[PDB]
């Protein structure tokens, strides 16, 4: 969904 | 009044917002601050987004975390629609309809991290440790900086938060106990709790500590 340079946190 | 921030938008979508912010005189920018009132998230048709730093902070601050569809549809009806009709309903990790944003807004009187003392100990990727702190602050926690610093009495619960994969590929943090009596949890304990805006049980996030 997110199409920017912004990091996503969907795991760790 | 009205100060926007964008997340997950291509430069292209950012302009439709700029064009939208221009018309309605909204303060649109790149950095999310304390004066920001709205966090516009790229979402799917069902208002579900991915978890970005801005998403977490928007929730934590009790701001309007709204689908980018709020802009496109308003732009369509030449009139600024109601934020509530486009508020983010959930995300790709904690649930598609958990309603965390709305709960944060309606729970500003009872912050989930109320009465908690948290120290974001160790390295952190993609989210400056200072941001993770501001996040636990906005959510009501008390920020500590020093393992051996926590407040020693009984009206307070100390929590140590770490990102296990933010160090190496050899161990070394199953040993944070030897520096305190506080429970140690992965950073996910904070991210999940904040996204759902409900303090989570530490159980599934606890990190086994040596003696």
């Amino acid at each position: 969904i997110s199409r920017s340079t912004s990091p996503t946190f969907n795991k760790q | 009044r009205m100060s926007m921030v964008v997340s997950g938008l291509t430069p292209e979508e950012f302009m439709l917002v700029y064009k939208f912010a221009r018309k309605h005189h909204i303060t649109l920018t790149n950095l999310i601050t304390e004066e920001t009132t709205h966090v516009v998230m790229k979402t799917d048709a069902e208002f579900v987004c991915e978890r970005t730093l801005k998403y977490f902070l928007g929730i934590a601050g009790g701001k309007w975390v709204v689908s980018y569809f709020w802009v496109t549809q308003s732009i369509k009806e030449r009139k600024m629609l109601n934020e509530h009709d486009f508020e983010v309903r959930g995300d790709v990790v904690n649930g598609r309809n958990h309603q965390g944003p709305k709960r944060a807004r309606e729970s500003q009187d009872r912050k989930i991290f109320r009465g908690l003392e948290i120290c974001c100990y160790g390295p952190f990727t993609n989210m400056p440790t200072d941001q993770l702190e501001w996040m636990v602050q906005l959510c009501g926690a008390s920020v500590v900086k020093e393992l051996s610093s926590f407040t020693l009495g009984t009206g307070v619960h100390p929590i140590v938060v770490v990102q296990p994969d933010a160090w190496t590929e050899d161990n070394g943090f199953h040993a944070i106990g030897q520096m305190c009596e506080a429970p140690v949890v992965t950073r996910e304990w904070v991210l999940d709790s904040v996204a759902l805006y409900q303090c989570q049980e530490l159980d599934t996030y606890l990190i086994p500590q040596i003696p």
